[PDB]
C-alpha cells in the first residue's frame, strides 16, 4: 500500500512499471519523514530565502488595468533565483535526494527553467544532474541550455516524438527505471506517479500563502481569483493550494490554446481531453479514439505537454476550480503589454495567465475585481522567439 | 489451459519454455504475421505480443523503433486484434500472451478490452505500466474472461510482493532479469525463482535482456520454467527491412538456436 | 554656486559646457527636495520593495570556502529586478525626472544592465526612454539589447571610438545638452558632473545598508571586509557607503585589470591612471601623456571605462579604500567557481570582485576572514560571450 | 590688446566681426596652415582655433570628424603650439582664440598652459567644458599671463551668470546662439546683448549654427560685435579632401560671403 492517497478523486494514482515501486514507496516515506522534520523544513526554508530570495514580491499593476474596475497583482516568482517558481521545489527535492543517499539527479525540461533550477540545486548541494530536453525545446529555449550546462549539468537532447516536454518526460522516466538506486528522479511538475503530484504541490505551496498574506496586507481581503498558466500544474497548484478551502477565491487555470482549439494543436487536455493512463498517473489526455497519446503544442515549451496534474482534474471535476486556455496570440499580446507597461518581461508560460487576466478586465471593464496573476517566471529565455515572431509580423 | 497444458508438456520432456516476443505489426500486418509463423515453426513454445503504444516507457529503443515501423506501417490495435483471430486460427494450442500498455487496455472499458482478448483466443495479459497496487480491475477483468493476468517479480522485489504476484497470477509469472527497459544490449535470480514455487506462483519465465542461448539455458538452470526474448528478436526484423527472406531465415536460426538451449 | 559639496576631496566638480548648469543645478535642487520629501522616500521605498523585490538576499557561500578559514557571503544584486543593482537607482532617478517634469529619458549603458533597466523604469512610470550603447557592446551584451527594445526603450547604437561604455557616455552628454528641457540624462554610474556621483551612491546605499544588518544578523559582527567591482563605481559606492565611518571594515574595489595590467589594454586609472578632467569630473584617467583619454578595455562591458567615480578616487587618496584589479582569466575561473560550486551564475563585472575574495582566502587559507561580495548581477547577459571563450579553449 | 583694437577699428567701420574657426592639423599640419591663410586673406577679422581632443563632448559629427582627421595625420597639442606660432609669425595682429577641452589644459599644468599660450602669441583661452563655476584656476592662469579668459553666454542665462560672466571676461563675450553641440545643419538674443553691453561685458560674438552670411547680418543687426562660425567652415574641408585646391578655393569663396555680410 503507501503512507498517502496517491487519489485526487479518480484522477492519480502509481501507474508505472513494478521495478519502480520501491523508489516510488522510498520517496514517499522520505517525503512524510521530512515533512515532520523540523531540521529539515529549516534547511529547506534557509535555502528558499537566504539562496532563492523568497518570499517573492508581489507587484500591482496600475497601468495596465487603468480605466477598468480590475485591480491586478502579481505574484513575482520570475524574481526567484533561477528566474521561475521551479526552482521551489527543486530544493526540497535535492534535500530528499540527499535524505535518501542519492549522489546523482534526473530532470526533465521544456521551458528549461526545471533544468536549470535542477542543475543550481544540485551544484550547490552536491549532486550529478543529468537533463532531458526535448531538440525543439533545445532551441526555442537555448539561453537555459547554456546556463544548464555553465552549471556542470548533463543537458541531454531527446529527439524522439515531438522533440518536446512529453518526451523529456519519457526519457526520464526509462533512465530512472534503470538507475533508481543512485538517482533520484527530480520530477518538475505536479504530476506523473504518486507521490509527486503531492510532493511537488507541498514543496510549491508557499507561492499560495505568501500571496495570500501579502494580499490581506495590501488590501484587506481575499482575491476573487487567483490565476495561474497550467502545464504540469506546478505553479497553478503552487498558488491555489491555500486557497482551495477558500470558497469564495476563484481559482483559474489556463491552459495553453495553441494555434486554438478547433486546430487540435494545443495543450488543454484538461477541457480538451479526456482521462487516460499514461506517465504513471491516470488523468486528463489528448489522446486519439484509439487510445493513443497525441502531441500536444503551444508557443510555450512550458505548457507544451498533452496531459495535465491529477489534483487539477480532480478540482476541475467537483468545480471547485475552472480552467479556461489562451492561445498563443493571447499570451503574446499579453507579453508585450506587461513588457511595455509595468517594465516586467514574463515567461510565455506566464504571459497565458496574465492574458486571462486581461481578457476577465476587458471583456467586463465596470466589473469590480481583485486578481492575482501567478507571473511563474521572467521571459529572459523567450527573448528570441518572442522577437523573430514579431520580426515576421513588424 | 494453453499455459498449464504446455508447462506440463515440456515438465514432461524435461525442457524449459522460449517465449519470442514482436510487436505486432512490425515491419508491416503481412510480414510479421509471416515472422510470427516462422517464430513457431522454429520452436517458440509460447508467444509474447505487443501492441503498438505511443509511449512504451518501459521499453529501449529497439522496441520503440517496433512501434514506429508498425506506426508507419498505419497498425492500429484493431489491426492487432485481427491479426490474433487469424494467429489463433492457424495455431490452436500456442499459448498466446500480450504485453500491453494501461492506456490502450483502459482506453474503450477495462472489461471491454478483456472481452475482446476471449473472443480472439488471447490466453494472458500482462500490463507493463500497471503494479500489483493498481492491477485490481485490469486482474478482475482478466479473470471473468478467462484471461490469465501476468505479473511482474522484479529483482528487488520483498516477501510481500512475491505473495502477491504468487496468489494474484495466472498462466505464468514475468521474472525480470534486471533494472531498467527493454534491450537486447543490457544483460542481466535463484532465489526468487524458489520463494515463487514456495508460494505456488504459476511458472517462471526470464525476460528482459535475454538476447543468447547461454542465456536461455542459465534460466532454466536457475529453475526458471523458461526465457522470453524480445528485442533480440526485433533487432533481425530491422536489420533485415531489405531483405525479407533472409529477415525469416535469419529468425528460424535465431529462434532454433534460442530454443535448443532450453532443452 | 551649489547646496551641495560637488567634491571629494580633490576630485568631482562639475565640469560641464556652461549650458548644462542650469541642468545640474535643477536636478541638485530636485534631489535635495526629495530628499527631505515623505513622500518621495515611501514612493521610492514602495517600487523597491514591491516591484524590484528588495530586500535582496544574502548568501552565505560554504562550498568554495572548504578547507580554508575564509567566511564568504554574497549580496544578491543579480536577484533584483532586471538582473542587476542598476534597477536601485534608476528608479529613484526616475521619480526625480518626474518630480521635475521630465517626460523623456536618456542613458547609456555597457552591459545593458543599466540600460534595460532605465527602461522597464520608463514604462513603468511613463517616460520616454532612449539608451546609448556602444556597437561592440550590443553584441557581447546582446540578450539586454532584446529586453530593452522589448520594453518599449529605443536603444542607439554608437560607432565612435572603441564603440563602448565610454562612447555611449559621450552621446548621452552630448544628447543631453540639446535636450535637457524635456529629457533627464539618467546617469548610470557614480560618476559624471555632480550632483551625479552623490544621487547615485544615496540611491544605492540601500544595499550596504542591507548588507549590514544582515551580516550582523547571521554573525554578530560586521565584515573584515567588503569587496565590489569597480566600473564607474555605483554598486562599490552602493556597498561602502554604509561601512565608511565603521573603521574596522575593510572596504575594496576592483578594477578590471584586463589582459593585465602591463599590457595598457584595462580599466583600471585609480590605480594605474593619472587625474584629468573628462565626463564632467576631475578624476584618475586612463590618459596617454599629451593628455588624450586612452581607450580601456575589460571581458566585462560594465567595467569597460577610461575612468572613475571621484569619491573612489578619494577614498582611495586617504586610504579608506583599497583598490586593486582582476584579470580578464581571474574573472573567468571566479565565473565558472560560483556557477559550478554555489549553482549561481555572476555577472562577469561581479565575477571581478568575487575572483580577488578568492584570492585573498587561498593566498592565506588559514587566516580567519569574514567577507562579503557585492554580486551586482546576475550573467545570464554573459552566457554566450563565456562559451565562446570556454570553447576556444575546450 | 589685440581684441581691443579689433572691435575698436570694426566700429569705427560700422561692421561686425567675422571670426572662422577651424581645428588645427586637419586634414594635415600643411594643409592646416595654408586653410587658415587663406581665411585671414579671404577676410577673418579673428580666429577661433581647436586643438584635437580625444573626446570633444560639446562637438557634433563635424567637428569630431575633423579631430580625427588630426589624429590621423598624427597631429598633436605640441604641433599645435608650433603651428600657432608660425601663424603669429605671419599675422602680427590678427587676434587669435583657442578653444579647448580643460584635460588638455589641465594635464601639463594650468599655469604651464596658459604661460605657453603667452609665448606663441595666443590671445585669448575659452575652454568648452568650465563653466564659470569651475574658472577660477583657469581665469587666475589666463590674467596672470596676459590671456583673456573667454566666458559663455548660453541663451538660458539668467542675471547672475550675465553679471559673472560681464567681470570675468575679457577680450570677447561668446554668445552661444542655442542649445546642444556645435553643427551646421543645426541653426538657432537681443535680450541678452543689450544685458552684457548693460554691465560692460566684453564684446560679444555668437557661434553655434552660423553657417550662412544671413545669420551674420542679423547677429550683427541684433547687437552683436560678431559672428563664429566653425562647422560650416569644417565642411567644405571634408568634402574637398580629394581637391585641396577647390578646398582653398571654396572656402576663400564662402569666407568672404561671410565677412561681406558683416559689413
Ligand atoms: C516544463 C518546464 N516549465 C514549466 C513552466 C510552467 C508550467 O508548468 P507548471 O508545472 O504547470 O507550473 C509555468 N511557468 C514557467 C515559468 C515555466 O518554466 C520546464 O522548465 O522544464
Ligand atoms: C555600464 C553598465 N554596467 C555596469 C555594471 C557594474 C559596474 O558599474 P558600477 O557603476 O561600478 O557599479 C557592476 N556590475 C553589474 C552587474 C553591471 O551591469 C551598464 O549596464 O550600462
Ligand atoms: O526486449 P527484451 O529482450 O529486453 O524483453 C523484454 C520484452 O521485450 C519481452 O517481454
Ligand atoms: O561649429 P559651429 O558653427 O556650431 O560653432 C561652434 C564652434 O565650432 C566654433 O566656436
Ligand atoms: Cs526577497
Ligand atoms: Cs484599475
Ligand atoms: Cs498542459
Ligand atoms: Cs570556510
Ligand atoms: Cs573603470
Amino acid at each position: 500500500t503507501t503512507l498517502l492517497n496517491p487519489y485526487f478523486g479518480e484522477f492519480g494514482g502509481m501507474y508505472v512499471p513494478q521495478i519502480l515501486m520501491p523508489a516510488l514507496n522510498q520517496l514517499e516515506e522520505a517525503f512524510v519523514s521530512a515533512q515532520k522534520d523540523p531540521e529539515f523544513q529549516a534547511q529547506f526554508a534557509d535555502l528558499l530565502k537566504n539562496y532563492a530570495g523568497r518570499p517573492t514580491a508581489l507587484t500591482k499593476c496600475q497601468n495596465i488595468t487603468a480605466g477598468t474596475r480590475t485591480t491586478l497583482y502579481l505574484k513575482r516568482e520570475d524574481l526567484l533565483h533561477g528566474g521561475a517558481h521551479k526552482t521551489n521545489q527543486v530544493l526540497g527535492q535535492a534535500l530528499l535526494a540527499k535524505r535518501m543517499g542519492k549522489s546523482e539527479i534526473i530532470a526533465e525540461t521544456g521551458a528549461g527553467q526545471h533544468g536549470v533550477a535542477s542543475a543550481l540545486a544540485s551544484a550547490l548541494l552536491g549532486l550529478k544532474c543529468r537533463i532531458y530536453m526535448g531538440a525543439k525545446d533545445v532551441e526555442r529555449q537555448s539561453p537555459n541550455v547554456f546556463r544548464m550546462r555553465l552549471m556542470g549539468a548533463e543537458v541531454i537532447p531527446v529527439h524522439s516524438g515531438s522533440a518536446t516536454l512529453k518526451d523529456a518526460c519519457n526519457e526520464a522516466l526509462r533512465d530512472w527505471s534503470g538507475s533508481y538506486e543512485t538517482a533520484h528522479y527530480m520530477l518538475g511538475t505536479a504530476a506523473g506517479p504518486h507521490p509527486y503530484p503531492t510532493i511537488v504541490r507541498e514543496f510549491q505551496r508557499m507561492i499560495g500563502e505568501e500571496t495570500k498574506a501579502q494580499i490581506l496586507d495590501k488590501e484587506g481581503r481575499l482575491p476573487d481569483a487567483v490565476i495561474a498558466c497550467v502545464g504540469g500544474g506546478s505553479n497553478a497548484i503552487g498558488m491555489f493550494a491555500d486557497f482551495i478551502n477558500d470558497t469564495s477565491v476563484g481559482l483559474i487555470g489556463v491552459e495553453p490554446g495553441g494555434h486554438g482549439i478547433e486546430t487540435g494543436e494545443h495543450g488543454a487536455p484538461l477541457k480538451h481531453g479526456r482521462v487516460g493512463i499514461y506517465f504513471g498517473m491516470k488523468a486528463p489526455m489528448m489522446q486519439t479514439a484509439d487510445g493513443q497519446i497525441e502531441e500536444s503544442y503551444s508557443i510555450s515549451a512550458g505548457l507544451d505537454f498533452p496531459s495535465v496534474g491529477p489534483q487539477h482534474a480532480y478540482l476541475n471535476s467537483i468545480g471547485r476550480a475552472d480552467y479556461v486556455s489562451i492561445t498563443d496570440d493571447e499570451a503574446l499580446e499579453a507579453f508585450k503589454t506587461l513588457c511595455r507597461h509595468e517594465g516586467i518581461i514574463p515567461a510565455l508560460e506566464s504571459s497565458h495567465a496574465l492574458a486571462h487576466a486581461l481578457k476577465m478586465m476587458r471583456e467586463q471593464p465596470e466589473k469590480e475585481q481583485l486578481l492575482v496573476v501567478n507571473l511563474s517566471g521572467r521571459g529572459d529565455k523567450d527573448i528570441f522567439t518572442v522577437h523573430d515572431i514579431l520580426k515576421a509580423r513588424g | 489451459e494453453r499455459y498449464e497444458n504446455l508447462f506440463a508438456q515440456l515438465n514432461d520432456r524435461r525442457e524449459g519454455a522460449f517465449v519470442p516476443f514482436v510487436t505486432l505489426g512490425d515491419p508491416g500486418i503481412e510480414q510479421s504475421l509471416k515472422i510470427i509463423d516462422t517464430l513457431i515453426d522454429a520452436g517458440a513454445d509460447a508467444l509474447e505480443l505487443g501492441v503498438p503504444f505511443s509511449d512504451p516507457l518501459a521499453d529501449g529503443p529497439t522496441i520503440q523503433n517496433a512501434n514506429l515501423r508498425a506506426f508507419a506501417a498505419g497498425v492500429t490495435p484493431a489491426q492487432c486484434f485481427e491479426m490474433l483471430a487469424l494467429i489463433r486460427e492457424k495455431h490452436p494450442t500456442i499459448p498466446i500472451g500480450l504485453l500491453m500498455y494501461a492506456n490502450l487496455v483502459f482506453n474503450n472499458g477495462i472489461d471491454a478490452f478483456y472481452a475482446r482478448c476471449e473472443q480472439v483466443g488471447v490466453d494472458s495479459v500482462l500490463v507493463a505500466d500497471v503494479p500489483v497496487e493498481e492491477s485490481a480491475p485490469f486482474r478482475q477483468a482478466a479473470l471473468r474472461h478467462n484471461i490469465a493476468p501476468i505479473f511482474i517479480c522484479p529483482p528487488n522485489a520483498d516477501d510481500d510482493l512475491l505473495r502477491q504476484v504468487a496468489s494474484y497470477g495466472r498462466g505464468y509469472t514475468y521474472l525480470l532479469s534486471r533494472s531498467g527497459v527493454t534491450g537486447a544490449e543490457n544483460r542481466g535470480l535463484h532465489h526468487l525463482i524458489e520463494k515463487l514455487k514456495e508460494y505456488h506462483a504459476a511458472p517462471a519465465l526470464q525476460g528482459f535482456g535475454i538476447s543468447s542461448p547461454e542465456q536461455v539455458s542459465a534460466a532454466v538452470r536457475a529453475g526458471a520454467a523458461g526465457a522470453i526474448s524480445g528485442s533480440a528478436i526485433v533487432k533481425i526484423i530491422e536489420k533485415n527491412l531489405a531483405s525479407p527472406k533472409q529477415m525469416l531465415a535469419e529468425l528460424r536460426s535465431f529462434v532454433s538456436a534460442m530454443k535448443a538451449a532450453s532443452r
